[PDB]
């Protein structure tokens, strides 16, 4: 059944962007239930090895996701880690999450999905995912997705050197055991470690920890990143969650990178998308997905 | 083959970021690892461009000394001299002019020269405009009229002069009315017309 589902999702590769793929309710529920098993069978704090391609927010922009695989290499030619925010804001959240869940089931050791702040019932109820489920399917299916999202892993460390999560650091985060001990399924709380990991942001102007303009969690400064990296013998923090004009954006010299993989974010920004390639030597390079925006003089 | 159980950046990525923020030693390290300091990214952005926009005089001098193409135009046709002029950065203009900048180079759009891109709304305009205005007027006059070729050229007419990159050419007649964009010049006893935009006041760094 999986191969049929993937095949139908990929059928629109040559189509004009916007064309839907309408799976059956039972098919989508199957993707959620089977992938949920895998998420719980794997660590909540993933330990991954290069080569790997790391992608940021997608936000239901399915045709940009297809271009992302087209340029990066469709699974399993490349290994993928996504940093969350698969639904909401875009018009095709369902096709996006289904293709990602489908590849997760087909290639469970070479394809990984982290939880973003929009993989939360209380958030994606608000910014479009519920609306899409209600329109194209029903509410019970949206609740089924919530059951799946509640089991997603929260962070990943690549070859003991690159720490990856959707949002950022936490003032409560002192030992990696604090992440491993989080039991699933779980909702995202209004505050605390799990909240901060998916909601906090870096800030060039804060020294230490500051209040976040979102009304949730904190901001952290460059010294926080430096202290964190030296403490855990890490080299780079890779996160998402914020739109960046070039698709990637460095912070604290080069100790942190923000990735965003949805070009022309909900048609309100002119940003490009990017993904980061890490080879077996841990060299990091960026690939850009950008939307569309000497001569001798004459003689007498 | 599954994936479930020190890190670096691309040298080109380090170079472009370090040139914009001002970490000289990092630029020096990146330059040694990569093969070409003038390497542009997917957006046409080069190391020297970021240094000019970032006003990092230290990095600009290093890259020029390291042989960065002082005339590479970006996707918009802007050369390093054009960006320095738009920022009224006289110091960079001097470094570029003194190291092989094409004084009469023009952009692909509207075909304007660096002098015309000085921003009268930013500080330092008068200092930058005066330098560029005098530099344009001094070519074929300064250094006994000697100018340095920046590219190879194969004559397109019998009354034109052929030359290779790096050769010194003497400008004899500048304000010739019959040709406003070419100069009557002399090279190894041969006289002929040469295009203004192919010469700089000093030679490239090779």
């Amino acid at each position: 059944n999986l191969d049929s589902i993937i095949g139908r999702l990929l059928e629109v590769q040559g189509s004009r962007p916007g064309k839907n793929v309408q799976l059956t309710e039972n098919e989508i529920r199957g993707l959620c239930l089977k992938s949920r098993e895998i998420f719980l069978s794997q660590p909540i704090l993933l330990e991954l090895e290069a080569p790997l391609k790391i992608c940021g927010d997608i936000h239901g922009q399915y045709y940009d996701l297809l271009r992302l695989f087209e340029y990066g290499g469709f699974p399993p030619e490349s290994n993928y880690l996504f940093l969350g925010d698969y639904v909401d804001r875009g018009k095709q959240s369902l096709e996006t999450i289904c293709l990602l869940l489908a590849y997760k089931i087909k290639y469970p050791e070479n394809f990984f999905l982290l939880r973003g702040n929009h993989e939360c019932a209380s958030i994606n109820r608000i910014y479009g995912f519920y609306d899409e489920c209600k329109r194209r399917y029903n509410i019970k299916l949206w609740k089924t997705f919530t059951d799946c999202f509640n089991c997603l892993p929260i962070a990943a460390i690549v070859d003991e050197k690159i720490f990856c999560c959707h949002g950022g650091l936490s003032p409560d985060l002192q030992s990696m055991e604090q992440i491993r001990r989080i039991m699933r399924p779980t909702d995202v709380p209004d505050q605390g470690l799990l909240c901060d990991l998916l909601w906090s942001d870096p800030d060039k102007d804060v020294q230490g920890w500051g209040e976040n303009d979102r009304g949730v969690s904190f901001t952290f400064g460059a010294e926080v990143v430096a202290k964190f990296l030296h403490k855990h013998d890490l080299d780079l923090i890779c996160r998402a969650h914020q739109v960046v004009e070039d698709g990637y954006e460095f912070f604290a010299k080069r100790q942190l990178v923000t990735l965003f993989s949805a070009p022309n974010y909900c048609g309100e920004f002119d940003n490009a998308g990017a993904m980061m390639s890490v080879d077996e030597t841990l060299m990091c390079s960026f690939q850009i997905l950008k939307p569309a925006d000497p001569i001798t003089p004459p003689r007498n | 083959r599954s994936v479930l159980r020190r890190a670096r950046l691309n040298p080109l990525v380090l170079l472009l970021d370090a040139a914009l923020t001002g970490e000289l030693e990092v630029v020096q390290q990146a330059v040694k690892e990569m093969n070409d300091p003038s390497q542009p990214n997917e957006e046409g952005i080069t190391a020297l461009h970021n240094a000019i926009c970032g006003a990092n005089y230290s990095i600009v001098d290093f890259l020029i000394t390291a042989g960065a193409n002082v005339n590479s135009p970006d996707s918009h046709g802007w050369t390093p001299l054009h960006c320095a002029a738009s920022c009224n950065d006289t110091v960079i203009c001097m470094a570029l002019v003194q190291h092989g900048a094409a004084i009469f180079a023009t952009t692909l759009s509207d075909g304007a020269t660096a002098f015309e891109k000085c921003d009268p709304y930013r500080e330092g305009y008068a200092d930058c405009a005066t330098y560029l205005a005098d530099v344009e007027q001094s070519m074929g006059l300064m250094n006994s009229g000697a100018v340095y070729a920046l590219w190879d050229y194969s004559a397109e007419f019998g009354d034109e002069l052929s030359f290779r990159e790096g050769e010194s050419v003497t400008v004899l007649r500048r304000d010739g009315p019959e040709e406003t964009d070419w100069w009557w010049a002399a090279l190894h006893g041969q006289e002929g017309y040469v295009p203004r935009n192919y010469f700089g006041l000093f030679p490239r760094v090779k």
